[PDB]
């Protein structure tokens, strides 16, 4: 009965697709404009190098499900997501001198793969399982439990709880080449970083946990 | 983030008119340019509803048509009649470019095979001229005629910014898959291939929101600009992709690709389409750059509602080369058999370094 | 706090009784002066029912329409004629102020090109000026020897007017896209709506702007910059009738920027998304403004009249105004040089030098001194 009533009328379910909409179209205007801060600035942007916390107001027949501890994962895996989208599309919007272009397709290639892993196979593989499963919601509990389910497994597909300094930070220091190459619009040296860390990246996600072959290929 | 069309003479007038047909028919606007009752962001190709159309004799045809609510033989005739009316037209441009909030692209559909080809010539020098922040896309349609053909192709290798559509090719899958032997009904594919290329710009997903998205992931070099389609459902996501790599689907009449991006717009899952790719590479049915790490790319879309698992493929492979070698040469027969004469031999030059480019292209040496 | 109108000029008394049957015609009032059967307030413009009009050949014209019971061509020889009739009007005119309760305004309609109105409009203003100190003189001008009667008139309107132009090339434009025309008969049609819907808010009970003050004390800061202009989109929400107010497509007219905006709105709309509209539109940044002073766009509601959908009137302060002098007296200066003592003409030309530098000063970070 809880759950019936709980479809409409104080709609928890319709709120908690927005809630994944809203982030992870609309939200590509929204950063287009940071790409070229202040606090209010955004706002009236939002109504029309990592920080800009995000938050939501839900009801009470919904605070339950969606906690407080919960708006941070969901904030958390939006923060890295925007990163992605940075350099995918700082190397995009502009179009040994044409020696460049062949550091570029070796490069706008990486990040554009690496975009398409945690876009595709895990932020819409859950999700349309996710989707599957709470249309049998029968409890009030297990409501909780399918539901944390589906953060505490998403954040460590993407991998951001552990193994940061072994792993993660070579994905995240790599994307410093997609700042520094950006700017400069020496170039030698750039390859000697980048075939090392490239190198250094699959030479360390060797050790592959299983859902990491997907990506492994390059 | 809008685009803007412009049909050019009796067949960009022609494609263009049936492509706002379908994609018409496809979203939910009645032929009146009245929304019908019956998700879709459609501020990018309508304006609240008229299309953002700029026309160039068929204007009666088009305004016959029940659809009225919804708005020489020489190259050098054309480059001559673009300058009398320089003014006359890019007001109608500015009018609607400032009258949009902020213009993103220029798609083109023009025949290069009479006076389109020659009016085409002059937008592309004159839009580089004036817009310096706006992409330029050419949806040019192949086949005295070389000459207006290499001429485009001159003003074409620097202007603009990116699709081959030769109509043998095209001739081909007339007979083949339709037994028609017809112009009103080739243009129907053509309509399908426009609509379908720009699925994920009008139904809104998670990736590629901007058109420059889905360009610049194929074109490595400025220079190498050039793309072909491919269209074969006329089901799982293997059984597409190798559809799709049959060259008898290819509308194009050693050799290998630049980079592959697909469009998917059935109800197909998202758990198959990354193993897919795996026995794409497996069994290895097709080969890329030997230099550069080349990718296959695919997207997800929607099917319109108001409307099965269908298919698009965009190619950048080296074997174009052959079809301008093919009027190159046709140009060098009429050349020594028949004020200046001198611009022609400007454009043969450059046409030269293109192709002489795609050969080099292909080579483990590309560099230098 | 009523107002009295004043016509003169054919132009002026031909816009008059359009704007009349207009005004009428939205309230129960027949054509014999008298209420039909058939909450708005018609105290503004009718006395107890009569208009508080003065019309200055034409008048025959006037008379011989069912609407009976309802009350040479140079700047020097306009002028003579003023003062020869100066008592007989005035007491025309005082006998219409002791008879109303709390004079407020003067509403007057005439064109500079007109004879007429280059002679005898210029009179009156420097004379309503002297007698009654402290009435505003708001004129529904309208521009068109022709650069001459237009330049000695504004020489006039820049100091004694304390407050709306009518372009006709504009409007003769407007005839021929919109309406397709092609006479004086037809364009004046347009005119009227005009004007109507200019003094909307003041006939019908409202909260705020129950007075030509209340509209016009907003728009004009300085006693120099005081020139308008209208703009009229009908010819359904509250954000689609502003973004065809600001395109200069339908505003008649022919850096720069506006000082302040007055939106009317004659429809029915619901008023609890006008604040969603407003903030779209500071979004897109449709129109510059100035940074010096204190400025913001202000809009109102009202009713249509229900004996005759949503309409839309705005008013413009811009600077843009200005060019259209220029070309007047860039013609003037033409003449001058290709043709008692020749030395009005001259003063008046360097005054209106003032108005226009002080438009293009104001367009600047430091118009303030």
């Amino acid at each position: 009965n809880l759950m019936q009533t709980l479809k409409k009328d104080y709609r928890l379910v319709e709120y908690l697709q927005a809630m994944r909409n809203f982030f992870l179209d609309t939200m590509y205007d929204f950063y287009t404009s940071i790409f070229d801060q202040n606090v209010s600035f955004l706002n009236v942007q939002l109504q029309e190098l990592d920080g800009l916390t995000l938050s939501y107001k839900v009801p009470w027949p919904v605070d339950i499900v969606i906690s407080l501890e919960c708006q941070k994962i969901y904030n958390q895996v939006f923060l890295l997501l925007l990163q992605i989208k940075w350099a995918k599309y700082s190397l995009d919007v502009l179009l040994q001198i044409h020696r460049m272009f062949l550091l570029r397709v070796k490069l706008m290639h990486f990040v554009n793969s690496l975009h398409n892993y945690i876009m595709t196979r895990i932020l819409h593989s859950t999700g349309l399982e996710f989707q599957h499963q709470v249309e049998e919601a029968k409890d009030l509990d297990q409501l909780i439990k399918i539901h944390y389910r589906y953060l505490s497994t998403i954040h460590d597909r993407c991998l951001l709880r552990e193994k940061v300094s072994f792993v993660k930070e070579a994905i995240m220091k790599v994307l410093n080449l997609a700042l520094m190459f950006a700017d400069g619009w020496s170039i030698e040296k750039m390859e000697s970083d980048f075939k090392n860390c490239h190198m250094f990246l699959v030479t360390i996600l060797n050790k592959a946990f299983p859902h990491l072959e997907s990506l492994a290929l390059s | 983030r809008e685009i803007i069309t412009l049909q050019l003479g009796q067949c960009g007038n022609q494609i263009g008119f049936e492509f706002w047909k379908q994609l018409c028919a496809e979203h939910g606007i009645s032929p009146e340019g009245i929304v019908e009752e019956f998700t879709d962001r459609k501020d990018v190709f309508f304006y609240q509803y008229i299309p953002r159309a700029v026309l160039l004799r068929v204007i009666h045809s088009i305004l016959n048509s029940p659809y009225a609510k919804l708005y020489g033989n020489n190259w050098a005739s054309g480059f001559s009649q673009g300058e009398k009316i320089h003014e006359d037209i890019f007001d109608i441009i500015d009018r609607e470019a400032d009258g949009s909030d902020s213009l993103e692209g220029f798609v083109l559909c023009h025949s290069i095979a009479g006076t389109g080809s020659g009016l085409g010539s002059y937008l592309l020098e004159r839009l580089n001229d004036r817009y310096p922040k706006k992409l330029v896309q050419t949806y040019s349609v192949f086949p005295v005629q070389p000459y207006n053909s290499l001429l485009t192709l001159k003003r074409l290798t620097q202007n603009a910014d990116c699709v081959v559509l030769d109509n043998t090719a095209l001739n081909r899958i007339a007979t083949d898959r339709l037994h028609i032997q017809s112009f009103s009904q080739i243009n129907q594919l053509v309509s399908t291939i426009m609509s379908a290329s720009t699925t994920t710009l009008r139904y809104p997903g998670y990736m590629n929101n901007d058109l420059i998205g889905l360009i610049a992931s194929l074109i490595p070099t400025p220079r190498l600009h050039f793309l072909m389609t491919g269209y074969t459902p006329l089901t799982t996501v293997l059984d597409v992709m190798r559809r799709l790599l049959q060259p008898k689907n290819v509308m194009v009449s050693n050799h290998c690709y630049i980079a592959i991006l697909n469009i998917i717009q059935g109800e197909v899952d998202p758990t198959q389409v990354h193993k897919s790719l795996q026995r794409i590479r497996e069994r290895k049915l097709a080969n890329f750059i030997p230099w550069g790490p080349a990718s296959i790319q695919v997207a997800l879309s929607r099917k319109s509602p108001y409307l099965r698992v269908s298919g698009l493929m965009m190619a950048n492979h080296t074997s174009i080369s052959s079809l301008f070698e093919r009027t190159c040469r046709q140009y060098d027969k009429l050349r020594k058999r028949e004020d200046n004469f001198d611009e022609m031999d400007t454009s043969r030059e450059i046409v030269q370094q293109l192709i002489d480019e795609y050969h080099a292209a292909t080579r483990p040496d590309y560099i230098s």
